C-alpha cells in the first residue's frame, strides 16, 4: 500500500491507496531496506 | 516434493471441462470450489503446485 | 445478480472495482473490456393490496 | 531416486511453503557440526521408485 | 530506491526484491545472493 504526500512525522490523516497485490506464496521474516549514495 | 514447483496461471481463458472428461487422473479432489461449476466462473492469482 | 445497470456518478479509484452496500450485496460494478463503472440497482418491487 | 523428501525438520511448515534448505538436522544432545554421524541425519532421502 | 525481503537472505531461502532505478521499476522473486551491505549507487 503506497500514499504520496507533498510536505519528525507531521500530524494530519492520509489514507494508503494499494499499490500492488503480490502474489509471492514465500515465507518472510526479515527486511533491509536500500539506500543510494553519492560520490564524488 | 520438498522443493515443488509453483507455476503462476494468468491472463488466459481456462477450460476445465477437458481435464474432467479425460480419464487417466484417479484423484480430482476440490475442496473450496465444485469441480462441474469451473467453468462458468473467473479466477485470478491462481497457482499449480506440482 | 439481477437487476437494473444505471450511469453512475461514484468516482471510483483506479484499483477498486465493485461497490458494496450497508447489506455487503454488491451496487456497482465495473465492467471488463470498457471499464466503465455500472451502477447495479434491485428492480422495481412493491406490496400488492386488494 | 531423483525424487527427495524431508524426513527431519525442527518444525512444521506454514501453509505454501517450500523448504530446500541442505543444512543437517541435529536429532540428540550433541550439536553434528555440519558433519554427519551418530545421531546426525541428512533431511533429504530419496524414494526407491521400482 | 528499494527494499529487500526474505528469511535467510541468501540462495537457501527464497527471496523478495522491490527497486525503482533511473528509468523502470522492477518486481523480482528469485533466490538472490544478497551482499551484508547492498545499496544502489547518473546513476
Ligand atoms: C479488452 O479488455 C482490456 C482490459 O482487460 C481492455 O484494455 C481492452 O481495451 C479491451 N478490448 C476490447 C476490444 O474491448
Ligand atoms: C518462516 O521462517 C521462520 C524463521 O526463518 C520460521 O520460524 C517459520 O516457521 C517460517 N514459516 C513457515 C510457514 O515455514
Ligand atoms: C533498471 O533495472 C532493469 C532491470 O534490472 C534494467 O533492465 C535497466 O536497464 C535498469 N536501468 C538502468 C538505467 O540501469
Amino acid at each position: 500500500y503506497s500514499k504520496h504526500t507533498p510536505i519528525d512525522l507531521p500530524q494530519g490523516f492520509s489514507a494508503l491507496e494499494p499499490l500492488v497485490d503480490l502474489p509471492i506464496g514465500i515465507n518472510i521474516t526479515r527486511f533491509q531496506t536500500l539506500l543510494a549514495l553519492h560520490r564524488s | 516434493v520438498y522443493a515443488w514447483n509453483r507455476k503462476r496461471i494468468s491472463n488466459c481463458v481456462a477450460d476445465y471441462s477437458v481435464l474432467y472428461n479425460l480419464a487417466p487422473f484417479f484423484t480430482f479432489k476440490c475442496y473450496g470450489v465444485s469441480p462441474t461449476k469451473l467453468n462458468d466462473l473467473c479466477f485470478t492469482n491462481v497457482y499449480a503446485d506440482s | 445478480g439481477t437487476g437494473v445497470l444505471t450511469e453512475s456518478n461514484k468516482k471510483f479509484l483506479p484499483f477498486q472495482q465493485f461497490g458494496r452496500d450497508i447489506a455487503d450485496t454488491t451496487d456497482a460494478v465495473r465492467d471488463p473490456q470498457t471499464l466503465e463503472i455500472l451502477d447495479i440497482t434491485p428492480c422495481s418491487f412493491g406490496g400488492v393490496s386488494v | 531416486y531423483n525424487y527427495l523428501y524431508r524426513l527431519f525438520r525442527k518444525s512444521n511448515l506454514k501453509p505454501f511453503e517450500r523448504d530446500i534448505s541442505t543444512e543437517i538436522y541435529q536429532a540428540g544432545n550433541k550439536p553434528c557440526n555440519g558433519v554427519a554421524g551418530f545421531n546426525c541425519y541428512f533431511p533429504l532421502r530419496s524414494y526407491s521408485f521400482r | 530506491r528499494g527494499w529487500i525481503f526474505g528469511t535467510t537472505l541468501d540462495s537457501k531461502t527464497q527471496s523478495l526484491l522491490i527497486v525503482n532505478n533511473a528509468t523502470n521499476v522492477v518486481i523480482k522473486v528469485c533466490e538472490f545472493q544478497f551482499c551484508n551491505d547492498p545499496f544502489l549507487d547518473m546513476e
